[PDB]
RNA sequence: CGAAGGUGUGCUGUGAGGCAUGCUGGAGGUAUCAGAAGUGCGAAUGCUGACAUAAGUAACGAUAAAGCGGGUGAAAAGCCCGCUCGCCGGAAGACCAAGGGUUCCUGUCCAACGUUAAUCGGGGCAGGGUGAGUCGACCCCUAAGGCGAGGCCGAAAGGCGUAGUCGAUGGGAAACAGGUUAAUAUUCCUGUACUUGGUGUUACUGCGAAGGGGGGACGGAGAAGGCUAUGUUGGCCGGGCGACGGUUGUCCCGGUUUAAGCGUGUAGGCUGGUUUUCCAGGCAAAUCCGGAAAAUCAAGGCUGAGGCGUGAUGACGAGGCACUACGGUGCUGAAGCAACAAAUGCCCUGCUUCCAGGAAAAGCCUCUAAGCAUCAGGUAACAUCAAAUCGUACCCCAAACCGA
RNA sequence: ACCGGGAGAUAGCU
RNA sequence: UAAGGUGAUAUGAACCGUUAUAACCGGCGAUUUCCGAAUGGGGAAACCCAGUGUGUUUCGACACACUAUCAUUAACUGAAUCCAUAGGUUAAUGAGGCGAACCGGGGGAACUGAAACAUCUAAGUACCCCGAGGAAAAGAAAUCAACCGAGAUUCCCCCAGUAGCGGCGAGCGAACGGGGAGCAGCCCAGAGCCUGAAUCAGUGUGUGUGUUAGUGGAAGCGUCUGGAAAGGCGCGCGAUACAGGGUGACAGCCCCGUACACAAAAAUGCACAUGCUGUGAGCUCGAUGAGUAGGGCGGGACACGUGGUAUCCUGUCUGAAUA
């Protein structure tokens, strides 16, 4: 794989673009994991 | 025009190394650790204003932090920018 | 200058130093 | 020395900040590399002085 | 003056158990009477930690192969130097892409690892290491694709889409010879160079944008010649007369290299040239391009490797001269020319054939409405500059990426 | 298909 | 408050002050890099590219303030179609995210039992989306059973797992009435007499009570075991403080300290009387929120089949007066 495609498919901005990305990020923040999506 | 305050807040400190010591006379070049951005124009103007020296070109590079793992969890060192400044003829500290 | 780093007490199987 | 800079006018405060940053900041930073700077409290003192100076000029002028 | 717990003894009752005490333990336990149990473990291929036999058992990983003298070290078939033998050598070598993230160099150490070993290492600790207008990313445009302001169909949904938007692995401009440190060289140093943009001077002086033209901007298959890297040979320069039969010769060893740019524009390929008229052609514009017609000349015009002189009274250098932590540093440093063969490299996006016709946009030259055509803008030369920011270590068909 | 839930699910049986 | 201090891992030099500029705590303030609703554009989150208005002793680019979207208000311009409007510009109003549940809504399953099964518990539950406020929602009568009855709503106790329904099979769940926290009713729809006289909101004043840092605060020694006493023994005292915690073994009299009495330069919640600014005393007699009430056609839904349909919104047609 490549870092470009990895970010475009599961990056912070890429996930945040979709509606469910906000819910996923909120769940992650509630969980408390240090890294949200990647890097 | 570059604010003198900005010029004073971009030069961190000279870097001490054997390569730097050789370059002090091999090519009249010095090495200075500077701010993260440390644009060539701003740092060159700062050097001219402070040391009253003549510089035609300044080279820049960024040194990546080194991962350290001794006893405790891994640790990283802050990335720092190094500038090679070549003075035409003036010699100064 | 900061020569002293305050090396911590290491593990029983630690580098002999 | 709060009262010292409190009474100073905007121009005098600017001149004090200029001279402090030019002289003391580097005279402590350049010596901080190695072989100099026997006394370490000078860095903290100068940092506090510059912080106090920057605290002024925001309420003395423009407020 | 010794609690709980641990660990042995003795006395006790039909028993689950109760009491005393030796030692360790070094700070809590709790008489009798009533209540709550997460209440009493021996198996549910029950769950977590530790410890076992199987066991010193095959294997130590392609069947390319190591050995000796010296040095560090106490310890050296595995480390360092020298010598001998062997393997790969259209690779097991070297340079980049993705990927890894400092594993790269030095000093230092043996906590843990290397299937046993290290003093060694892609291991620990400390330091150093990546220098860009010319390398790329970056940035302009763009194909498929996504978003998709407005807007159409459509009960809601859903379908579709003008413009814009990003979207490269595609197109747009520029540097090489020698050296440099243990780690960095198209970056640093000597040189010669080139590109984009701004200001001034000198000299001349018709531009814009949209509107157009060539070009950018292209497919498959097939064969011929020259040139270059490269190699062989000849001469030339420096060093030599062979541990043993010959070996001053038609002898042996090493060198005989030089980039980009500049002017020549050749070999080869393409196009036949000059003058006049119209275009209902390029949305009306064109001074440019092409199309339609007349007069004249023959070899004009475009592209085009390589070679030629400058680049280069240079560097590079065979091999020597001094100082040496024996690792190395400085100076000088002779010759550097011809013939042959030749490639997948260039001439060559060249030449012949074909259907499946093999993207688009931007930069770039062209003359084009109003106007200015003293001016402004445009062209030739000189001075001055700016070209920012990001990776420049190392591995990269492998011990460092993906398979633990 | 994986994830979290319905669901400590459901009938028989070990 | 202050004689110790530069927060710790984790030592060292360095100094800062000792009676008020050491240091710590609290109130009020300023600064607050980048991503993140991220808001100038792009973008692979912590990166790039920009456009305007301000000031540049080198005028090569720097530094400071703005540049996304909904409807409305004010003002200025401005089509169809002369003002009017469609459209455009400046400023303001709230918000796009997060936060664990609580309410009102829009959709919404599956496994399981009932002889399989129409149907039902399952289950309007898990789950998806919108607004909401410290509570929300709902609620002062064309409310309810009907012959006796109370006059707001919310929640709790039974009433009551009772009446009834259901292939009377699994299960489902009533009403009235009583006892409790709590009670406030109303507003205007509209003319006159009489006025800023009650009440409400804002703005300041001074008081009390609290908060955001705190002060004071009672009383002990000997011997033995003893590593050290806070443990046995002699005894005295405090107690409005023998809650608790730390100190070489179990501490009322060693300390923090609990009972109790005090403390605010500044801000902050509530209760007061008032200067001032706005809604607005009190009385009278009217008067009844209209294309409405009702009816009809056609949808989904009370076990069930628009049906004999009382009732829930209507897609659509008709259609009275206000005691």
């Amino acid at each position: 794989p490549s870092v470009l495609k990895r970010n475009r498919s599961h990056g912070f901005r890429a996930r945040m673009a979709t509606k469910n990305g906000r819910q996923v990020l909120a769940r992650r923040r509630a969980k408390g994991r240090a890294r949200l999506t990647v890097s | 025009m570059i604010r003198e305050e900005r010029l004073l807040k971009v030069l961190r400190a000279p870097h001490v190394s054997e390569k730097a010591s050789t370059a002090m006379e091999k090519s009249n070049t010095i090495v200075l650790k500077v701010a993260k951005d440390a644009t060539k124009a701003e740092i060159k103007a700062a050097v001219q204003k402070l040391f009253e020296v003549e510089v035609e070109v300044v080279n820049t590079l960024v040194v990546k932090g080194k991962v350290k793992r001794h006893g405790q969890r891994i640790g990283r060192r802050s990335d720092w920018k190094k500038a090679y400044v070549t003075l035409k003829e003036g010699q100064n500290l | 200058n900061n020569r002293p780093v305050y090396i911590p007490r290491p593990r029983p199987p630690h580098p002999r130093l | 020395m709060k009262a010292k800079e409190l009474r100073e006018k905007s121009v005098e405060e600017l001149n004090t900040e200029l001279l402090n940053l030019l002289r003391e900041q580097f005279n402590l930073r350049m010596q901080a590399a190695s072989g100099q700077l026997q006394q370490s409290h000078l860095l903290k003192q100068v940092r506090r002085d510059v912080a106090r100076v920057k605290t002024l000029l925001n309420e003395k002028a423009g407020a």
